[PDB]
RNA sequence: UGCGAAAGCAGUUGAAGACAAGUCUUGUCGUUCGUUAAAAUGGCCUCG
């Protein structure tokens, strides 16, 4: 019964009206499952939403998580847009609702042509929704310590009317619409800042995707993220165990990575993590940074792919890693300007073989400074 | 839409109904589904269960009888009979006679009603 | 147009007997992998001539 | 037809 | 009883039982595993018939060997008795012979039954 | 006001219907999959493969070519491998289709007679194989996809093998022409391997053979259903081999069968035209496992080839098809009372006819054969014949109408055309990329240069290869299960501006001088038509459920987008057949043509609108100023000749006689 | 419908009530008052 299902999870009543989205993953995912069975064995899911969270804001919130949880049926996902509608009319409006398009955008990104359909809907709301230029819980929405720096709302709602009045939901291509022609440029900037701090990997595979562009896979703002990449593969185990949680692929999330690695690769801290995550001990990262390498490598400097031939002959050579860097090593294109100086560095004996192995493997490559330093090897 | 027969099975399971049409739709009553007999060219005057159910007696402005078989569909004729059909009964503890009402209606001023008693067993006049 | 149908019985004749020899003409292997092979008529006519035969009075 | 038709084996032989 | 192969189906027996019963009556028929080793040695046999259920069943299984090598047909079937019986003996008959008589009334299924029987085996 | 050339002198026939099958097997419990299709069988060697959901629209179609059919469709749905289309040619050899390219993925011989029948096991690990010479053939396909193996020959017999059936993976049913049936066991480590375990003989026309067409077996009632050339629907008894009912139904040859998921009802059809409904849903009839003749039902013209069903918690289909050459379809659970839609013979997805405006040249392509005619009324300037088998894809005139490109799978051939004497030269020009290259679409920027999308979704410039890069498309659980949806299904060139429109509804944005790829698009329904007008900068495209969409080129979809898409007219809405073509009008670039199969529309996209069953529900997703007319139908190719002229193209055997009785 | 011969000679049809469809306009009647006043593919035994 309905009281017997409050006291069964009575101990479990947020004393936070803040969203899930910054709770336990474990506690929401039951939370989760109780709301599907509240209003399922007609309990009112109002009625649920106050039982075992503590004001309005929280039962929009927490509905907001269920859309950015894939494992939440779409139907339900609707129910769940659906109420946060009602939710967004209720409250005081002071404050901006600019927070939330990004999620309306995540939740454009749910799967559901009816869920995004209404998102539209939702989103053109939001539009009409005055702009206060301080936001829902400014400080208190993706982190508790957390403030996001937005745009100018104006700018985003004026833009937001390119959602209602320039896109259908049918489509999955916001990205044109998500980079405005006016302003193409100040808008890739909050994203990355927005991104920086949307904390969840959905919401981050999600908004990546339609960001990036051909021309500059997130160019800009791979400085933003540098810090995040470089670190990515020490905590990579905890983004894993997040993305189970957030039940998606962390393989597509590690494409994400890369995808955040621009298209040329002068550029020396994106370098740094995809040399890393190449390397890395996890078996899964490292195939996308490998597959990532081979695009690097077409778009490097000489230099930048001398210097990637001497590790990778040195360490197949020695280091003994999960995957063939001396299959990786065939695979790449070796200049001969570049097959030469790399003699010149090892001429340890290990190391020297598979660079004499190395020019081996790439058969018919002709250069007479090459035969230079040949000879002077053997 | 003009339903002109009934007929309700002993067992109540299956429940026949005719049409002005022609057309004769028995209805099992556990799940309401229909089954459509059509034979008759005009309105079906009258319909009748067999004792056990596996037999519809149905009669018309045909003046000829028609015997359905519901297991295979099949159906037996009577034809040439001297008038319209009103009526049909099975009569006896093993169907062994037929009772029949005939109408000739070709006097208009008045109604010529002749009852036939039939055999069953060779379709032979026993009482007209 | 005698000789128009002659000639379209010469490449019809893929193959014929050269005194003790008997040769057969080559198709292109891109005819026969890009699309499955021909259907026999007689085997598959017999079957409509059984479905439109005169005992059935068709019309 | 005739006077308009087209046959390519024809045109290939000549 | 796995030796015995090929096994002739329900509906092949009937045939092959029907043309024993025949050749019986025209004397085209000769009874018994030696009697019809005989044939075979003087190549009259159309074909062989068995019984599947013999046992032992090696006490037969020479006549495939016969018959493989004289290139003469041959085939088995579920029961000894109803092969006995058809050739029109109280006793159970384990293997049947049929001789070779192009002039013979009975010629046409013969040739039917032994086309049949170059199928199955 | 506008002048109309209402054509039929071009004659498009379909082929006859001769086999169909559906991809997933019927569950009433769980929901419609979005990877449902239909595949039909055409008597010319085309298969076509429908999408059940947004009412019926069809997805990809292979092309057949000269002198072949197809007889026998069957799908293999394992979990985690793609959807796998076998075929039966009425040869010895079972076609294996690459449904990514529509091309044949393996040629595997039966090493047997002729094929008549196909069918699959219930594991569908294994396909049966009916010869003439009466040998069933046990193939292994288990391996993988392209792998076809021989598994086993069961017990050989004379008769020929009309039809085939199985009972889970243990024993093979099979209808003979010598009318009988035929029972033989797949059971593995079994000593009754092949053997003929029964035989059933039908009742036997005096005056004429007897042949039994087809047989299915009921897993609820352990019983065969058999259908036989004297017009009897015969149930028996399964484990004795024994005849449980017969009726004499039919006037003719019972040509197919089928049932529902529960086993309640039995579908038969065949010569007669006529549809008989068998049911034992009643419990007392389930009890007594006894079978009621319910109602029959005369919906085709001719002769009803093939019959198929399918259910769900959404879907409720049964599909029929002939010699008619059109799809019939009925609710199973209400066939006696359901409605049902007559598929029209032709909808062309897929455009066989071109207009050109200059030269007023009309261009109809049609097995391998090109007739080009030009009206002032009408002219059959020239013939053309194609010696290859293979039946034409795509042909292209160019702008000034001197060059014709034909496109097929295996070649692309360039011919120039010449006007002499009220008549046009035919001039093949040699080009070996061409004739080496595979043209699923191609299309004319100018006179001279073309845009050519490979089988392979390879997009590149010949200026009579200039690569186009093309962006990468996520794989989805759809598309690994069904291929094409991923494949490109619409390429359009317009002034420079190339725009390419995948199945599973992916537009981009392509600029042909750059070669670069700009996303633009992603549907979530099939995407039937596309459209680029420069004087607007927008692109028009339109799903499966006629929504209209215009997108700005660069804030994208155009004003008139928003404001119109959910609100259009109510004869939009209506329609139960699918937008295939749109054209722009010469006198305003704003007016905008779209026509369907039986429609012509005409829409002002300066203007907003006042804003005041037989298909899938469509609850699981899909994957994972104004004029209307009626009058003109059926339409095979609709377009403007001059400012002022319109051109409208249109359609202009023995069967059953059932006397329809008049008083 | 009445008279008359079969030929013909005279004349007749309206008011509601209820329901279904569209969205206020139309249809239907196992319903009333008054006036003399086509069409569910559906054919008819055996007993030689």
């Amino acid at each position: 019964s309905f009281q017997t299902f409050l006291d069964k999870h009575s101990e479990l009543i947020n004393t936070t009206n803040v969203s899930m989205l910054t709770e336990t993953g474990e506690r929401y995912k039951k939370v989760l499952s109780l709301f599907t069975e509240a209003i399922g064995k007609g309990y009112k899911a109002s009625s649920f939403l106050t039982s075992f969270f503590t004001t309005l804001e929280s039962r929009i919130t927490f509905l907001l998580r269920v859309t950015i949880s894939p494992a939440a049926p779409t139907a339900l996902k609707l129910i769940s847009l659906n109420n946060i509608a009602k939710y967004i009319n209720s409250i005081e409006k002071e404050v901006n609702i600019f927070t939330l398009v990004p999620c309306l955008i995540c939740a454009l990104r749910d799967a559901s042509i009816k869920v995004r359909t209404g998102v539209k809907k939702i989103l053109s709301l939001i539009a009409k929704r005055p702009s206060t230029k301080h936001y829902f819980l400014s400080d208190k929405l993706y982190g508790e310590n957390v403030t996001i720096p937005m745009l100018n709302p104006k700018d985003s709602e004026a833009w937001l009317s390119g959602f209602l009045n320039e896109y259908v939901t049918e489509n999955y291509d916001i990205s044109r619409i998500l980079t405005p022609k006016r302003n193409e440029k100040v808008f890739l900037m909050f994203w990355a800042n927005q991104a920086l701090l949307i904390p969840s990997p959905y919401a981050k595979t999600v908004l990546l995707d339609n960001l990036n562009k051909s021309p500059t896979y997130a160019s800009s703002y791979s400085s933003l993220f540098e810090e995040f990449i470089s670190h990515y593969l020490e905590n990579r185990s905890s983004w894993e165990k997040s993305c189970i949680a957030n039940k998606t692929n962390f393989e597509h999330f590690e494409r994400s990575l890369v995808n955040l690695v621009s298209p040329k690769e002068k550029q020396s801290f994106m370098i740094d993590f995809v040399l890393s995550a190449l390397n890395s001990d996890y078996e899964q990262l490292a195939n996308i940074a490998a597959e990532r390498l081979i695009s690097i490598f077409a778009s490097l400097n000489n230099a930048q792919k001398l210097k990637i031939v001497q590790n990778i002959v040195d360490s197949s050579s020695n280091v003994e890693s999960s995957y063939d860097t001396v299959g990786v090593l065939q695979s790449l294109p070796l200049d001969s300007d570049i097959f030469v100086s790399i003699l010149n560095q090892n001429s340890h004996l290990r190391k020297l073989t598979i660079i004499l192995e190395a020019l081996d493997k790439v058969r018919n490559v002709g250069s007479e400074k090459l035969l230079f330093t040949l000879l002077s090897l053997l | 839409r003009y339903v002109s027969s009934m007929a309700i099975d002993n067992m109540g399971q299956q429940l026949a109904v005719g049409f002005a049409s022609g057309v004769i739709s028995i209805v099992s009553l556990a799940d309401l589904q229909i089954r459509l007999l059509k034979w008759h060219i005009d309105s079906v005057l009258s319909l009748s269960f067999s004792h056990d159910g596996s037999y519809l007696l149905s009669g018309g402005w045909e003046k000829v009888m028609s015997l359905w078989q519901l297991e295979t569909n099949s159906q037996q004729f009577l034809p040439r009979l001297n008038g319209i059909i009103i009526d049909c009964q099975v009569l006896g503890p093993q169907g062994n006679y037929y009772s029949l009402i005939l109408q000739m209606t070709e006097n208009n001023s008045n109604s010529d009603y002749q009852f036939l008693l039939l055999n069953a067993s060779d379709l032979t006049s026993k009482l007209s | 147009k005698t000789k128009k149908r002659k000639t379209l019985k010469n490449l019809r004749k893929d193959s014929v007997k050269r005194g003790k020899f008997r040769v057969q003409l080559l198709s292109t292997t891109q005819d026969s992998k890009t699309l499955p092979p021909k259907k026999e008529s007689s085997i598959i006519r017999s079957k409509d001539r059984w479905l439109n035969r005169k005992a059935l009075n068709k019309g | 037809e005739d006077d308009v038709e087209y046959n390519e084996e024809l045109d290939d032989a000549g | 009883n796995p030796k015995a192969f090929p096994l002739a189906d329900a509906a092949l027996t009937q045939q092959i039982l029907d043309v024993v019963q025949q050749a019986a009556n025209l004397r085209q028929l000769k009874k018994g595993a030696n009697e019809a080793t005989k044939t075979l040695n003087r190549g009259i046999s159309e074909f062989i018939i068995m019984a599947a259920d013999c046992e032992p069943i090696e006490i037969l299984l020479h006549l495939p060997l016969l018959c493989e090598d004289k290139n003469v047909p041959y085939v088995f079937v579920p029961s000894r008795v109803a092969l006995g019986r058809a050739c029109g003996v109280s006793r159970p008959v384990i293997a049947a012979s049929i001789t070779t008589n192009d002039a013979s009334a009975i010629k046409t299924q013969i040739y039917a039954v032994k086309d049949k029987i170059e199928t199955l085996l | 006001r506008m002048i109309v050339h209402r054509c039929r002198f071009v004659d498009f026939t379909p082929a006859t219907i001769t086999s169909l099958a559906f991809s997933h097997k019927s569950n009433i419990n769980k929901l419609t999959p979005s990877d449902l299709r239909l595949a039909i069988g055409r008597s010319n060697g085309n298969i076509e493969i429908w999408n059940p959901r947004n009412n019926w629209f069809q997805e990809m179609v292979i092309e057949g070519g000269k002198d072949r059919s197809i007889e026998g469709l069957c799908w293999s749905n394992v979990n985690g491998e793609s959807l796998r289309l076998f075929s039966i040619g009425g040869s010895t050899v079972v076609t294996e289709w690459d449904l990514a390219t529509g091309l044949p993925l393996r040629n595997y011989d039966c090493n047997s007679g002729v094929i008549w029948s196909i069918s699959i096991n219930d594991s569908q690990d294994k396909l049966s194989v009916g010869c003439d010479n009466g040998t069933v053939v046990l193939i292994d396909i288990s391996g993988g996809p392209g792998v076809l193996e021989h598994d086993t020959i069961l017990m050989r017999q004379e008769a020929r093998v009309l039809t085939l059936a199985w009972k889970k993976d243990d024993f093979v049913i099979g209808g003979c022409s010598d009318g009988r049936i035929r029972i033989w066991s797949a059971q593995k480590n079994d000593e009754n391997m092949g053997r003929l375990l029964h035989t059933m003989k039908v009742d036997k026309a005096k005056k004429e053979s007897t042949l039994v067409w087809s047989v299915i077996y009921l897993p609820r009632t352990d019983q065969i259903a058999s259908g036989d050339s004297t017009g009897s629907i015969k149930f028996w008894d399964f484990q004795f081999a024994t005849l449980n009912q017969s009726f004499k139904a039919h006037d003719a040859d019972v040509l197919c069968l089928t049932t529902d998921t529960d086993n309640n009802y039995v579908f038969s059809a065949g010569v007669d035209r006529k549809i008989f409904q068998f049911s034992q849903n009643t419990n007392k009839s389930q009890k007594n496992n006894r079978w009621v003749n319910s109602s029959n039902r005369l919906l085709h013209g001719n002769d009803i080839r093939a019959i198929c069903a399918y259910q769900s918690k959404g879907a409720d289909f049964l599909v029929s098809g002939g010699v008619e050459k059109t799809l019939v379809i009925n609710s199973l659970t209400s066939f006696s009372n359901g409605n049902y839609r007559k598929m029209p013979t032709v909808e062309p997805y897929s455009k066989n006819v071109l207009v050109n405006k200059e030269q007023r040249l009309v261009v109809s392509w049609s097995e391998s054969t090109v007739k080009i005619w030009t009206m002032g009324n009408y002219k059959l300037v020239c013939k053309l014949t194609l010696k290859d088998d293979q039946n034409i894809s795509t042909c292209s005139l160019s702008p000034d109408g001197q060059v014709l490109v034909v496109g097929r799978p295996s070649t692309t051939k360039v011919f120039h055309l010449q006007p002499v004497g009220n008549k046009l030269k035919v001039t093949k020009l040699d080009n070996d990329l061409l004739l080496r290259t595979s043209t699923k679409l191609v299309k004319f920027i100018d006179n001279s240069k073309i845009v050519i999308c490979s089988c392979e979704d390879d997009v590149f410039i010949v200026d009579l290869p200039q690569e186009v890069e093309l962006l990468e498309v996520t794989s989805t659980k759809s598309s690994i299960k069904v291929p094409y949806i991923n494949r490109i299904n619409h390429l359009e060139v317009d002034q420079n501006i190339a725009v390419i429109s995948r199945g599973c509804g992916v537009v981009d944005i392509l600029d042909l001088k750059a070669r670069i790829s700009k996303p633009l698009a992603r549907l979530n329904n099939f995407i039937t038509a596309v459209h680029i007008n420069t004087s607007r900068k927008s692109v028009v495209v339109i799903t499966a459920d006629n929504k209209i969409y215009e997108f700005n080129m660069n804030s994208v979809l155009t004003q008139w987008s928003k404001n119109n898409t959910d609100n259009l007219p109510k004869e939009w809405k209506t329609l139960k057949e699918n937008c295939v073509g749109i054209f722009s009008d010469i006198e305003n670039s704003s007016r905008l043509w779209f026509w369907g199969a039986t429609w012509i529309s005409r829409i002002d996209f300066d203007v907003d609108f006042p804003i005041n069953g037989l298909t899938i529900t469509d609850e699981s997703n899909f994957m994972n100023h104004f004029f209307f007319t009626d009058k003109y139908k059926p339409l095979l190719f609709v377009d403007l000749i001059s400012s002022n002229e319109l051109a409208i193209i249109e359609r202009n055997q023995k069967a059953f006689i059932q006397p329809k009785l008049v008083f």
